């Protein structure tokens, strides 16, 4: 019953920049400790007591904090860091923190849009999922919009994010509408369109069902 | 093969800064051109802790005043300095016939002449300074305080009738002579929060010294 | 005579009583290492 | 090197018992306490319980006080977690953890999905386009469980240009999607498919993206 709430909770520097993530507690807490975790891999160890840093860590990283606020800071950041922060308390039930997502930031990327019409074998099974690929994006922040013949469509829209890649250093979307096969054939243009903070008008790809 | 150094006296000799003076020209501090010292040992920071290994003590002082512009020049400037023993009545103000009064020793030095230097004895009425008292003067505000400790007052001040024309700054070094001590103590190992009692925090009870992983691994 | 935290290692404020003794139990096999430390007095550590 | 790997794990219906087992190496087990932590769906931390250096003491947190019991025998370096009336929401991802407190290394975790639903192979469809001199192609894999499945692209030789896009969870299955990258020369003048296997089912499916 002592939460420790990690702000912010999603972080991009240049990178050559300081970072300074904060892990703020409920009570009073006598010490803090930092773990990190990149992608597929476990927690590693990072900082504890606050200010010591396990064997491995940087000396560009720095740890302090009294009482109830503490904050990790790193100057300079660098595109090697980039992984999950998480504090953790001692004192009375052993809880972790939120963590803060750090990332790499770039130049904007607007996305490499591809749209593909069902499948000639899942209609077959009485199903359509119509797929539209973002590809190579950045920032990560997007909204797409599916336009049926002019209208526009939120039901059944799954929407998957990659993480950061480990060489350009952006992201990629994938959006499926998935449908039945008559209300798939209830229409005849699918159209997803997609808004991003790099182009002025939305980036649109289009087909008519009638034609395969 | 000497052990000269781990005496009591080696290791108080030396004369530390315990007190600074200022007197601006316009100001909110010490407005009046002069000001009053109640002696403290423990204004040279390092020395609490050392002191407060002992339970008794007994010594003699060794006061060495500097006084210099804040920039830590020198200038044509008559000073006073003197000297009230415990008992004796502090100047309220620059004028205050204390400063006459012959049963408080007072000498004068320019800012041109090489440092004042004066001995001071072991004043306590008891046979001992002690740091430690257990109980009270015949919960209480009272607790721990053995006044039999005061050393006196030092009130210093620009000669003249007239505020000085320069602003001043006098720093009072103390050299412990000729020492004593009794019953030694446990090392205070906890930060220190009021110059009068030993109380510590209760949330920030540190170890004593660097921890480690495991008792494996060094 | 001083008593030497050699288990310097709980920080827990409520724990800090356990720095003055370590422990050796049953389920130790021989041959196992116990504790360690060096004899440095003044430097951190168990001599603190 | 100090190695901590565990096993045990997957698929259980609620209201049965499993037990977890995590095995030491390089580092004198029975003079360390050993805890265990598990990661809810790569975000959120939450301590499970911890052992003494020897039997001694065991202390656990008050979400577990009661179904799991920690072990350990200090003759083979092995931590045991047996978990009873397991519930849903002890679905997660389990790492043992060596306490010197802080947690110096965790090992790799093993994955425990409490779920009363059936084992599902998926179903992969084809995402080709129905104009330019790069060419995205898909394969969507759709109504799985439980996870992971695996999309390789001509058998490894394409990894440069994929994504795979996390799974999504609807209708109590699993649903992603992958996306690769191929110059015009290399296609269609010559086959890419994606190779689906899903092991939990030892299910293999191979699918060639033809022309649309």
């Amino acid at each position: 019953d002592i939460v420790l709430t990690q702000s912010p909770a999603i972080m991009s520097a240049s990178p050559g920049e300081k970072v300074t993530m904060t892990c703020s507690a409920s009570s009073s807490v006598s010490y803090i400790h930092w773990y990190q975790q990149k992608s597929g891999t476990s927690p590693k160890r990072w900082i504890y007591d606050t200010s010591r840093l396990a064997f491995g860590v940087p000396g560009r990283f720095s740890g302090s904090g009294s009482g109830t606020s503490y904050s990790l800071t790193i100057s300079s950041m660098e595109a090697e860091d980039a992984a999950t922060y998480y504090c953790q308390q001692w004192s009375s039930n052993y809880t972790f923190g939120g963590g803060t997502n750090l990332e790499i930031k770039r130049a904007d990327a607007a996305p490499t849009v591809s749209i593909f019409p069902p499948s000639s074998e899942q209609l077959t099974s009485g199903g359509a999922s119509v797929v539209c690929f973002l590809n190579n994006f950045y920032p990560k922040d997007i909204n797409v919009k599916w336009k049926i013949d002019g209208s526009e469509r939120q039901n059944g829209v799954l929407n998957s994010w990659t993480d950061q890649d480990s060489k350009d250093s952006t992201y990629s979307m994938s959006s499926t509408l998935t449908l039945t096969k008559d209300e798939y054939e209830r229409h005849n243009s699918y159209t997803c369109e997609a808004t991003h903070k790099t182009s002025t008008s939305p980036i649109v790809k289009s087909f008519n069902r009638n034609e395969c | 093969h000497s052990t000269a150094e781990t005496t009591l006296d080696s290791f108080f000799s030396r004369a530390g800064l315990v007190g600074e003076i200022d007197l601006p020209l316009k100001g909110t501090t010490n407005p009046n051109g002069y000001a009053n010292w109640d002696i403290d040992i423990t204004g040279y920071a390092q020395m609490r802790r050392k002191v407060e290994l002992f339970t008794y003590m007994r010594f003699d002082a060794e006061f060495t005043f500097v006084a210099c512009t804040p920039t830590g020049e020198v200038v044509p400037q008559l000073l006073q300095y003197m000297f009230v023993p415990p008992g004796a009545p502090k100047p309220d103000s620059r004028e205050s016939l204390a400063w006459q009064t012959a049963t408080n020793p007072s000498v004068f030095v320019k800012l041109s002449d090489p440092p004042a230097q004066v001995s001071v004895p072991f004043m306590s009425p008891a046979s001992a300074y002690q740091w430690f008292y257990d109980g009270y003067p015949t919960k209480d505000l009272e607790y721990g305080a053995m006044p039999n400790n005061m050393m006196g007052t030092f009130s210093v001040r620009t000669v003249g009738t007239s505020k000085s024309k320069y602003p001043l700054v006098v720093r009072i070094y103390m050299r412990m002579k000729h020492v004593r001590a009794w019953i030694p103590r446990p090392m205070r190992n906890q930060n220190y929060l009021f110059k009068a009692n030993p109380n510590y925090a209760g949330n920030s009870i540190k170890p004593t010294g660097a921890s480690r992983t495991a008792i494996t691994t060094l | 005579e001083t008593i030497l935290e050699v288990n310097n290692v709980p920080t827990n404020a409520t724990s800090l009583m356990e720095r003055l003794r370590f422990p050796v139990s049953a389920q130790a096999g021989k041959g196992e290492l116990c504790a360690v430390f060096r004899a440095d007095p003044g430097r951190n550590g168990p001599w603190q | 090197e100090v190695k901590l790997v565990e096993s045990g794990g997957g698929s259980v219906k609620p209201g049965g018992s499993l037990k977890l087992s995590c095995a030491a190496s390089g580092f004198s087990f029975s003079t360390y306490g050993m805890s265990w932590v598990r990661q809810t769906p790569e975000k959120r931390l939450e301590w499970v319980a911890t052992i003494s250096g020897g039997g001694g003491y065991t202390y656990y947190p008050d979400s577990v006080k009661g179904r799991f019991t920690i072990s350990r025998d200090n003759a083979r370096n092995i931590l045991y977690l047996q978990m009873s009336s397991l519930r849903s929401g002890d679905t997660a991802m389990y790492y043992c953890a060596r306490r010197v407190y802080y947690f110096d290394y965790w090992g790799q975790g093993t994955t425990l999905t409490v779920s009363s639903p059936k084992t599902t192979p998926p179903s992969v469809y084809p995402l080709a386009p129905a104009t330019n001199s790069m060419v995205t192609l898909g394969c969507l894999v759709k109504g799985y469980f439980p996870e992971p499945v695996t999309v390789t692209w001509n058998s490894g030789s394409l990894s440069s240009g994929v994504h795979t896009f996390p799974a999504v969870l609807q209708s109590d299955l699993y649903t992603l999607s992958s996306s690769v990258t191929v110059p015009s020369s290399t296609w269609p003048s010559e086959t890419v498919t994606c190779n689906v296997a899903h092991p939990a089912s030892s299910t293999k499916v191979d699918k060639k993206i033809v022309p649309r």
